[PDB]
């Protein structure tokens, strides 16, 4: 029972080396990556695949932060560099770690 | 003549494989079909191709001198730089062409197809042309100096256009992407190994079975990329069009000279030409990408796989295989 | 005799390949396997083995009459209505069967199971019993009018017991489907251009071993849609136990009536009989889930994947092959 | 920081196509899917490829709207439509959203 | 409107048949599964198939439940008996489930 | 001689595949390539060639009498025992060494590699040396009594610092794991059935392709395991070097022993030794993680997989090959 904050970010299948580098430079302890789909505005997509075959062409980020200050100061990161020429979208939800070792450290929560 | 050899090489190769199923991914995905080839059989697909041509490219180089491959590796450097500074003065001086998109679609223009080079070493086996087998190794001398050459050129126009680039970092993705990190290991077992047993038996007798469902995969690829070239201009289907003859027809002219020089065969500049007019496809648009974010992507992957492929396929090929038959009767 | 010729055509065909994957699948998926089959690798199979037979037929339909294949094409048209017809009037009538579920098992009956059509061309091939190399493009004709007519029949049912349908949707879906669309694209490549150099080096000698890693897969289904067979009746497995040797008997004797009247060859009786006793699996049961949406599909699932595809290979292909041997004997 | 509400639909794989439908005839700017595994009452699938490789046979859609008027709306269409047959659950839970292009607008959020 | 927890387990992907052993003796009607990526302390994964070609090589649960104190009894027994060996973080956010055949029961929400 | 014997062996699996692919994989990913081989590909390349190995070994069985291969079963379980208490006294009596690190990192070295098994039998096939067709059911023998033995006496060892195992489980697993029940598929479809058709046209001709493939892709698994070794101890990277090569001359000393007794032939012994000389890598650390979950897994994998496996295909398998022409030479 310690509160945290879940920052997601969906953007590009593209852009999974260059955003896990922001993440591991703010201080967050970790982070979870899916493949999915997805429509938009910019929905025109360049992976390294081919298109046809290309049905999961998105990342979807999720990194749960102990501040809000944290968690929007990846968010502002992201935003500046890659969304003005990338599709994305970012937005954070308010959860409760019940486990794990490195959030809520070897005391417990 | 020259006309009279073109028609009957065309007809000749659309009732044939490596076009037909070209044509056939094309006209099933307009169609509407829910075929799908899966990404895990695309990826060792292009493995297995690239894989080959190096293993050949590189089983040859060791019995080579080193200096038969000087100038055509010299021109197809060449070839890489002066096609991304063609698109700079013809395409980017029309109307509604943004100057950034027109640099980025010669640079997939001046790009290697990895599809479109395996499709134009088959044709020249089954029309019984001899061609030096080193020749796939020009596949990365022609697409990382075309690639280069676009972001560099670019990034001095955006900031010209405000009022430095670092050119290894972009060299080094492009040599461990995975189609030429396929081909580079192919040269290199080609040339300290003898790999001769795993390739007759493997590599080479899959070469042709498994292109044909990659020229099926590339035209289902063409018409998924139609809806993006309504949304950019109409000059970019002008564009696509004609670059393709124009680049192969710079190149088989730069093919003559070391003909006439080193003895580079006929056969070989061929490949040379087709190199020179096929637009990468796969491989160029992630780098293009990251290199030049503000450029449109709908421009450059509609212009290059809608129309940039199929005509360095089914036009290009049988146009420089019916050239290459008028020259070299005598 | 007869059945002193199929007993040893019994054990004949377990004492090979295209059966002995299909038990080797069903053995080990009861001993309970981790082993699995990915599903890049399912489809690229289908592909291959279809677009293989529409190869065949096609290079062999550009030299035919267009005479000798009206009757095959007219009866399999007609056995994919009278199959869904037959469940109407035969399972539907027994106590726990539920109407609306039996008519969508009777179009899984009468739709074709490219896995089982398969096998009984390689089974057809190693008998040495020559047949109309055409025959697997009668696969659409017997598939897609039985899907029809049991989406058909139901909607009818079931605007009855409450106090129309677009037909052509159907019909289209069915052809954009990933199975029939590689066989439509084979029969195209066949016609109109010369795909025989692809076709001997890698279509046709990757055939009887990729049929193999089918036959492990199906049978590793076969095991896993047992448990949806207990929610039923038992009326279901009594189904599925005899209406594919019935259906297959049925087109054994609409075969017959071709045989004498244009010279349709004693192994094409076969190739109808079998794709007559098969049972889709895979591309059906997603038309019929779309179509029917309140058939329960534990119940057509269950009956034609855990049962009715291991009865038309197991039993109805040597029943068949078998009885092809008695007449032709003279 | 606008403040959204995040619908939620597992279902079928069948219904990728005609879900994805429902949600553009109803004003939402866009969704994600993923393929989804997992357990319930319906169990029994069909998706056109075979039950034994048929690890992940569901979808989720993810749909952010910025009125919880809209989110239950689109959750009345799907689920009259096709919940009677098909296999599936329909949540919502509350978001905000701090970066996107058609989403906050070209204002900013 | 009914409303639910969704507990959420991120752990590596070989406890995919004994963590869904656990939730179905704890009396919750289903769960839903990923194949997610990520980082965090403990990354070695041992999966089974080749690690170069394990880009996924995690599990994300989703279990909802009508309890706050059901959700917290899967994450006790998840947790006591494989997190002091295996990688992982359990979290629960607040959600309301407006469909759902064996959720809400026959009833309706 | 000995030495005379076995560097000009060393130079001369350089200069050929399976072991080439392992070191140019090793190679790319050093250099920080892109290229990854699908899991579906992985998946498929693995049962391709356990089938055929287990086609061959039952082939071969249902010809045997059954006492020729009692010996070798009894050495083979002998020392997939005897490798993890080998492992308990010399490896766990070092400072820094864990004990149940060392009883799960011997554990992997007893269990079987069957990347490295394949890769035996094509170069005894390419030295032209005749081995038993069986001695690749010799893999589950050592394999699984390597797995539960480790598991055993690690558990025994919990129990003693902290002041019953059920063994039939762990043996459930085992033969149920995707590589050990292709073979057993194999075994049995050559037992019992006349695979000999689909053994000849697909298994067999694949064989040493699809191999090069799966010896690239174990060697981008050794690199990318080298960062995982610096986090235990500097011992377990002078364990993982010597000890395949102890393991394999103990195991070439006791198939001696079956080669004066039973005429087990001389390839034979060397199927033995490399056997023993693997490390599992794939099939083992999935086992000993839910046995041994206290075990930390940078130490067995990193051990097994980075070095161990890398020694026994590059220096184990021309080793024990050229000892063999010592032997055998009158
Ligand atoms: N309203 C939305 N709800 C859920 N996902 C969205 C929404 N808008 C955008 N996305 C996701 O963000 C990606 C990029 O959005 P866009 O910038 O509109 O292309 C899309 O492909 C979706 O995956
Ligand atoms: N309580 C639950 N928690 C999470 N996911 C669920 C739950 N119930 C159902 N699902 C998902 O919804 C799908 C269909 O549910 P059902 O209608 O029960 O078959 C399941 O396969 C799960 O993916
Ligand atoms: N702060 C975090 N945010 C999101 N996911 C996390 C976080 N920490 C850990 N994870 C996930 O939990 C897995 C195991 O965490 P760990 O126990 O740190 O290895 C990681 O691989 C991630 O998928
Ligand atoms: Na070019
Ligand atoms: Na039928
Ligand atoms: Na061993």
């Amino acid at each position: 029972a310690k509160p945290a904050n879940k920052l997601v970010i969906v953007t590009e299948k593209i852009l999974l080396k260059k955003i896990a580098k922001i993440i591991d430079e703010s201080g967050a302890k970790g982070y979870t990556v899916m493949n999915t789909g997805g429509k938009g505005s910019r929905n025109v997509r360049s992976s390294g695949q081919p298109n046809t075959s290309d049905i999961e062409a998105n990342i979807k980020f999720e990194i749960l932060t102990e501040t809000r200050e944290m968690a929007e100061e990846i968010a502002d990161r992201v935003a500046v560099k890659y969304f003005n020429d990338y599709a994305g979208i970012i937005y954070i939800c308010s959860a409760e770690v019940l486990y794990g070792h490195t959030f809520c450290g070897p005391e417990g929560c | 003549d020259f006309l009279s050899n073109f028609l009957t090489d065309f007809v000749g190769q659309l009732q044939s494989p490596t076009l037909a199923f070209l044509i056939g991914g094309m006209v099933i995905a307009a169609l509407g079909t829910q075929l799908v080839i899966p990404e895990a059989i695309s990826t060792i697909i292009v493995f297995m191709l690239l894989t080959k041509i190096g293993l050949t490219g590189g089983m040859a180089i060791r019995n080579s001198n080193l200096t038969e491959m000087l100038l055509p590796v010299a021109f197809s450097v060449i070839l890489g730089i002066l096609i991304v500074f063609i698109a700079r003065f013809t395409l980017a001086k029309l109307p509604n062409v943004r100057t950034v998109d027109a640099l980025a679609t010669g640079g997939l223009f001046g790009a290697v197809s990895g599809s479109t080079m395996a499709a134009a070493l088959t044709t020249l086996e089954e029309s019984k042309i001899s061609y030096e087998a080193w020749a796939g190794a020009l596949y990365p001398f022609m697409d990382i100096p075309a690639l280069v050459t676009a972001i560099v050129v670019a990034n001095i126009y955006l900031n010209k256009r405000k009022r430095r680039v670092k050119i290894w970092p972009i060299i080094e993705e492009s040599l461990q992407g995975p189609a030429l990190s396929a081909m580079l290991l192919g040269l290199a077992l080609g040339i300290f190994t003898k790999p001769e047993s795993v390739y007759e038996g493997f590599y080479d007798p899959l070469f042709r079975g498994l292109l044909s469902i990659l020229m099926l995969i590339m035209g289902m690829e063409a018409w998924s990329r139609i809806g993006e070239l309504r949304k950019v201009a109409q000059w970019y289907v002008v564009y696509s069009l004609i670059a393709p003859i124009v680049h192969g027809f710079i190149a088989f002219g730069l093919g003559m000279i070391a003909h006439y020089a080193t003895g580079f065969s006929l056969g070989g500049v061929v490949v040379l030409a087709v190199i020179a007019a096929s637009s990468s496809d796969i491989s160029g648009p992630p780098t293009l990408r990251a290199g030049i974010p503000s450029a449109n992507p709908s421009a450059y992957i509609g212009s290059s796989t809608a129309i940039g492929t199929p005509i360095a396929i089914g036009v290009c090929i049988p146009l420089f295989i019916g050239l290459a038959q008028t020259l070299g009767a005598g």
